């Protein structure tokens, strides 16, 4: 799911950037340290909105580091997965332990036990694929997956999905 | 270049990554090339401020 | 921000304290040692502490001192506006 | 050499807060631990790799 | 702020619309003003993201079928974003290949369409992201819709959502 | 208080009474190895952008 | 049959394996002898008690005795309770045998090495099916 | 060398909240249940699992890792085990405090 | 294993420096080894070749001089033990008390 979130970050500036154009460096650091990053609390931080109007507060010199610590408030578009949510994606990898679906910046892992019984793994075909009477699931195929679990770490999110329920699977 | 056995000299070189180089056992590859932001742990020289104390 | 006293009613001394000068010189000296842009002209000087002293004398240290009060409130004083008389 | 309590008192009387910290931290045992925001205990298992 | 120790927290679950602690319905922005949780469907998210990229490109410089749009987004992405953008490239590529509403007019119609139901922001965003043909499909793909909207309204809403589908 | 005398008795009473220590004294900061709010620590040093832009 | 949990010190830069490693104990450093890179710092060099894990194995025990202030009642009962432990009973037999071996070896004016070997011989040869119908005196005399 | 980089934010201790451990907390915090009064197994080559020096509580040797965090001696803070006592026992440092509470409340209804 | 960084060049086959030899800091004056138990690897560096570990006695770090006397005898228990004496001359300097 895509949300527009109000986020805060603590950025550190090396003393080498204590010049008349330090605010630009803070903006560059924000786009280089936040955009594309993953946080278990807010999901994948994708894009920073209103790049011209970030609120840069007064910086605090750290006692022994000598660097300035800036609190930065910004508005960003973040993708956060939730268990029980249904998403669409493209299969990127297939193996004996199931296939992986790519949904935006996230990869959902579908285990065999979360697949319908008829589906079976066929390593003989190149590329390997899951074959059943009605459909074939392979790399680049489009699958509707229901996220069954999400484990969020401070800098990583991994989810497991299922295609057993009705109206799921190959699109 | 002087090394750790001649005052004024130096004992360690610390790179920006946090790696510390003992100047003993380091001359095998020759003198190290210094870079900005590095640290040279060198002998305390003249006019260095130091705290001088007598107990009690 | 109720703990930031507006500049028009600051009741603290307009003079830099000895501890404020010591930390400002040490703070700016450390920054100079880390290749910070020097805003004062150097007529020949390599010690970061001496460069900081030159900056303080010419009022070119871009720092402010957040003086804290025993109730949690604070006052912001620029190094340029603080009198260095001690 | 021992930087004892009396020495600490003298440095407090000098107002050298940063020097007092460096003596007690970087000239002696300095250790980094991970604490939990819910419980203030040092019971966080950190797989830093 | 008083003491805090382990309290039993409602496990996150989309089916129950229990989105957690930071994704509550009522949010507080940087100005302290109360706001509703902004949930975006795939088409809305695609427009919002690429609307900021063009503005970002404008900032630096001053101081359509699927394939061509995909390439245009790709070239714009590399120009207007910094390093370690491996996630944003996949996101923009994923949004172009899974969006149902192309232009702003189409998206604007959807927003003015689904806001009459009074559903949760998560539910409306889901109804604009997944193509459902029957009310039963939306009732099982979005378990939260159960006992919130009658099949009579859902059937017509899905029909109108499928109506404004380009290509 | 535990730094002076009766260290363990004071700490047990702190536990039973669930005392909150706000770490505003020198001893608490010495124990935690952080800059005490004394002398050079009685204030914070911030960076001034308004002056940075005009110093060039 | 268990987790590895082994740390091997090698120079990331030199990459030569096995590496030349020098332990600068005075400096508290472990340094690569070829490049000088330091691999581990802050190496370490009554609060405990010693025991010999060759005659006693793994058995940590503590005595109960009087202090600067003590009532004989508590000491007598605590010793009474401590004696009635079922697990420590097994090893006390070996310790009692050690005590008598020490007494015999001391009344014989024998060196400490002799009694240490005698006690070790007893422990190794004890608790076996062959020596179960023989008197303890024969066991002790043979061990000595 | 120094300690390895961490992704957690670096903060300064602002408050210390003293208190008492609950039995539930001691069990939850514990990484292992200590049930053997030994330190090494019968071979005296490795530490006994479930004993005092369980490899799960940390390591104090420069050559071994912690089985819990997989970090060396200079990074592992140590991990707590727990022993479930057969019967409740007093805390020697609170007996006087415990006595005073007993004289304050009824010893049959706790009021 | 665990041999000290000093020099063993002055020891003889019996692990003792002959009297009359000059010694300095970190020099080993009594060489001794003890056997080790297998299945214990430290910092790697422990191969099948290694079967002994160093238990030597080095000269005091700050002291130097010439070995004056070495006597080898047996204790009350019959174990071999040795005494090594080292000579040095102290000449008055700017820190000596009189
Ligand atoms: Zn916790
Ligand atoms: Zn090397
Ligand atoms: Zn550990």
């Amino acid at each position: 799911m895509f949300f527009i979130k109000d986020l805060s970050l603590n950025i550190t500036l090396h003393p080498s950037f204590f010049g008349p154009r330090m605010k630009q460096y803070l903006k560059t650091k924000l786009l280089e340290e936040v955009e594309g990053s993953c946080t278990g609390k807010f999901g994948y931080i994708l894009c920073v909105l209103d790049y011209d109007n970030i609120d840069i507060q007064r910086g605090r010199i750290l006692p022994t580091d000598g660097s300035a610590e800036f609190n930065v408030k910004y508005r960003a578009v973040v993708f956060k997965p939730f268990k029980g949510e249904v998403v669409d994606g493209t299969v990127v990898s297939c193996s004996q332990h199931g296939f992986e679906v790519q949904v935006g910046p996230m990869k959902v892992f579908v285990t065999k036990h979360l697949m319908p019984q008829d589906l079976t793994f066929n390593a003989g075909s190149n590329p390997p694929s899951y074959q059943s009477s009605e459909d074939v699931i392979t790399i680049k195929s489009r699958i509707r997956v229901k996220i069954e679990g999400c484990i969020s770490q401070v800098s990583s999110i991994h989810a497991i999905g299922s295609i057993k329920e009705d109206y799921l699977g190959a699109i | 270049r002087n090394g750790p056995n001649e005052h004024p000299g130096a004992k360690y070189v610390i790179r920006d990554s946090g790696d510390r180089i003992d100047l003993r056992y380091s001359k095998r590859a020759g003198d190290i090339q210094l870079q900005y932001g590095w640290k040279v742990e060198r002998h305390i020289m003249d006019n260095d401020p130091v705290l001088f104390n007598r107990q009690p | 921000k109720e703990k930031a006293i507006p500049k028009d009613q600051r009741a603290t001394t307009p003079y830099m304290t000895k501890y404020e000068r010591a930390r400002i010189l040490g703070t700016r000296a450390l920054q100079i040692s880390m290749n910070a842009p020097v805003f004062v002209d150097l007529e020949g000087e390599t010690d970061p502490l001496r460069i900081a002293m030159k900056e303080l004398a010419e009022k070119k240290i871009p720092l402010v001192i957040r003086r804290y009060l025993p109730d949690g409130s604070f006052e912001d004083w620029s190094v340029e506006e603080l009198i260095v008389d001690l | 050499l021992r930087f004892g309590e009396m020495e600490r008192d003298c440095m407090i009387a000098h107002g050298a807060a940063s020097f007092l910290k460096e003596r007690l931290m970087e000239a002696s045992d300095a250790f980094r631990v991970h604490i939990c925001g819910i419980c203030g205990l040092m019971t966080v298992i950190a797989k830093l790799n | 702020r008083r003491r805090r120790l382990k309290k039993v927290e409602e496990e996150e679950n989309a089916a129950t619309l229990q989105l957690g602690q930071e994704f509550q319905l009522k949010q507080i922005n940087h100005q302290g003003e109360e706001e509703e949780l902004i949930a975006l469907n795939l088409s809305e998210a695609r427009l919002v993201i690429k609307e900021a990229l063009v503005e970002r490109r404008r900032a630096f410089k001053r101081s359509e079928t699927r394939e061509k749009e995909l390439e245009s987004i790709d070239v714009l992405l590399e120009q207007t974003t910094g390093g370690n953008n491996k996630d944003l490239k996949n996101t923009m590529q994923y949004l172009t290949n899974f969006s149902r509403f192309r232009d702003q007019e189409t998206v604007g119609a959807v927003i003015q369409l689904l806001k009459s139901t009074g559903l949760h922001p998560f539910e409306v965003a889901q109804l604009g992201s997944l193509a459902c043909d029957t009310a039963d499909e939306a009732k099982t793909l979005i378990p939260s819709l159960n006992n919130k909207i009658s099949d009579d309204e859902l059937e017509r809403i899905l029909k109108e959502l499928s109506n404004l589908e380009t290509l | 208080r535990c730094s002076f005398e009766e260290t363990v008795e004071i700490l047990f009473e702190a536990g039973a009474s669930a005392e909150l220590d706000d770490c505003r004294g020198v001893s608490e900061n010495v124990i935690l190895g952080q800059m005490a709010p004394i002398g050079t620590g009685a204030f914070d040093v911030m960076i001034d952008e308004e002056s940075l832009v005009k110093y060039m | 049959r268990g987790p590895n949990l082994n740390i091997v010190l090698t120079c990331p830069e030199c990459k030569v394996y096995p590496p030349k490693i020098v332990e600068r104990f005075s400096e508290g450093d472990v340094v690569c002898a070829l490049c000088g890179l330091v691999l581990s710092d802050k190496l370490v060099d009554r609060v405990g008690e010693a025991s010999n894990p060759l005659l006693d194995g793994n058995n940590l025990s503590t005595r109960i005795g009087k202090g600067e202030t003590t009532d004989m009642r508590f000491t007598k009962e605590l010793n009474k309770a401590q004696g009635k432990n079922v697990m420590d009973k097994k090893d006390n037999e070996v310790q009692a045998a050690f005590a008598k071996i020490t007494m015999l070896c001391d009344a014989a004016e024998l060196p400490k090495i002799v009694k240490d070997c005698a006690k070790e011989a007893y422990k190794l040869c004890h608790d076996e099916k062959t020596l179960k119908g023989k008197s303890m005196e024969s066991i002790m005399a043979a061990s000595i | 060398v120094g300690q390895q980089y961490s992704s957690a934010p670096l903060r300064t201790v602002k408050e210390v909240q003293f208190g008492l451990f609950s039995p539930e907390e001691v069990r939850a915090i514990s990484v292992a249940k200590i049930r053997f009064p030994e330190t090494m197994d019968e071979t005296q080559t490795r530490a006994k699992i479930g004993g005092l020096n369980d490899p799960r509580l940390g390591s104090i040797d420069r050559n071994l890792k912690c089985q819990t965090c997989q970090e060396g001696m200079n990074e592992c803070p140590g991990h707590f085990g727990h022993i479930d006592l057969a019967k409740p026992v007093f805390h020697v440092g609170f007996i006087a405090k415990i006595k005073k509470v007993c004289e304050c409340v009824c010893m049959h209804c706790g009021k | 294993l665990r041999m000290k960084h000093g020099t063993y060049d002055k020891l003889d086959d019996d692990g003792l420096i002959a009297p009359g030899v000059r010694v300095s800091g970190e020099d080993v004056i009594i060489g001794k080894t003890t056997p080790i138990s297998p299945d214990e690897e430290e910092l790697g560096q422990r191969t099948a070749y290694h079967s002994k570990r160093d238990a030597s006695t080095p000269l005091r770090s700050t002291e130097n001089g010439i070995v004056d006397q070495v006597l080898v005898t047996t204790n009350q228990d019959g174990l071999k033990f040795v005494k090594v004496r080292v000579r040095t001359t102290k000449i008055p300097q700017i820190g000596d008390k009189f």
